[PDB]
């Protein structure tokens, strides 16, 4: 019992170490997107 | 003759890049600013440095910078007008009493016309 809530509450805190490697790969997205960026026309999809 | 007069502002408004604007007209406004450039080529910016939200308008032309896009100054509208811009002159030479005689045509027209612009409280 106490071991069992101990482990998915401690995975919870490592799943919140890869919610800091998504949030660093978002920052790098927010710089990837920025405001000048042209218009093309999509032929094909 | 003022040759020294200008150059010696030659170092800060023309050796930096400032002025060198691509003109292009927006089109949307999203409040993103949806700009069509005169070369035929779309793009979206967002505000400049000194640039007021509100002076930015549908249908007006916007100089952009060639390198990264950006909004800088506004342009006034309708730069393709040509021919119609030596229409407008100025000190005419014929006179209010030039014309022979005092009759209808002089009092119905100034009525109308002149005392509108002159006292328009009247």
């Amino acid at each position: 019992i106490r071991i069992f809530r101990s482990e998915l509450q401690r995975l919870s805190h490592e799943n919140n170490v890869m919610l800091e490697k998504i949030k660093d790969n978002k920052e790098k997205i927010k710089n990837n997107r920025q405001l000048p960026y042209l218009v093309a026309n999509v032929v094909e999809v | 003759a003022p040759s020294h007069l200008w150059d010696i502002m030659g170092d800060r408004q023309r050796l930096g890049e400032e002025h060198p604007l691509q003109v292009a007209r927006c089109t949307k406004i999203i409040k993103k600013y949806v700009i069509n450039l005169k070369q035929i080529a779309k793009f979206v910016v967002g505000l400049g440095e000194r640039v007021s939200p509100t002076d930015i308008e549908e249908g007006m032309r916007v100089g952009v910078d060639r390198s990264k896009y950006n909004i800088e100054l506004p342009l006034p509208p309708r730069i393709d007008p040509s021919v119609t811009m030596m229409t407008v002159e100025e000190k005419p030479d014929v006179t209010y009493s030039d014309v022979g005689g005092c009759k209808d045509q002089i009092e119905k027209l100034r009525e109308v016309v002149e005392l509108p612009l002159l006292s328009p409280e009247r």
